[PDB]
């Protein structure tokens, strides 16, 4: 690499984040806060994804 | 580390804020697969494995599935049925010496 | 003097060329003695969007 | 400015440093140490330029 260089030949860093969905439990979870817990009423539920 | 020579991190157990990697303006190439980009706050992930290299320009386009190249035959494949996301970003000023 | 240019304009800044910097926005003396220092600033003067 | 963009339209930033010499004494000089006063010998000297 020189930095005379064009484009094509120019440093690129990459970051591939590849995520798994299995039937194991979900650890990897984003910034969205929980909420109380409502029972025998109908909801609309995220229950870990 | 060098891309045949790729670095992998795995993730885990951990709250992952993708917004920060969102909003910003640096990374040229963001290209997620399987996976809406701007629906990554919602999903819940088991784990995540993160892989990283230095490439040069050309071969940003061969870090996708199905795609050839040398980086895809011989350093870094893909597979196709591949979920997750493809962040790249210029690195001229870190990774260009003159000379 | 310090500025911020693009690449194909940085032969511009020379005794004696011409162009649109050179005409326009920064001409150099032809008696001029001293050093032009010209790096890529990519990461620091570039924006997605 | 794009960081997908060319060598040829992507930023460099350019610092001209122009240096005058005049019949003046010299402000602007090397981190050069000043030795000793070796005087009444054939020496080579270098007086603040």
């Amino acid at each position: 690499f020189q930095p005379t260089n064009g484009v094509g030949y120019q440093p690129y860093r990459v970051v591939v984040l590849s995520f798994e969905l299995l039937h194991a439990p979900a650890t990897v979870c984003g910034p969205k806060k929980s909420t109380n817990l409502v029972k025998n009423k109908c909801v609309n539920f995220n229950f870990n994804g | 580390a060098s891309v045949y020579a790729w670095n992998r991190k795995r993730i885990s157990n951990c709250v992952a804020d993708y917004s920060v990697l969102y909003n910003s303006a640096s990374f040229s190439t963001f290209k997620c697969y399987g996976v809406s980009p701007t629906k990554l706050n919602d999903l819940c992930f088991t784990n995540v494995y993160a892989d990283s290299f230095v490439i040069r320009g050309d071969e940003v386009r061969q870090i996708a599935p199905g795609q050839t190249g040398k980086i895809a035959d011989y350093n870094y494949k893909l597979p196709d049925d591949f979920t997750g996301c493809v962040i790249a970003w210029n690195s001229n000023n870190l990774d260009s010496k003159v000379g």
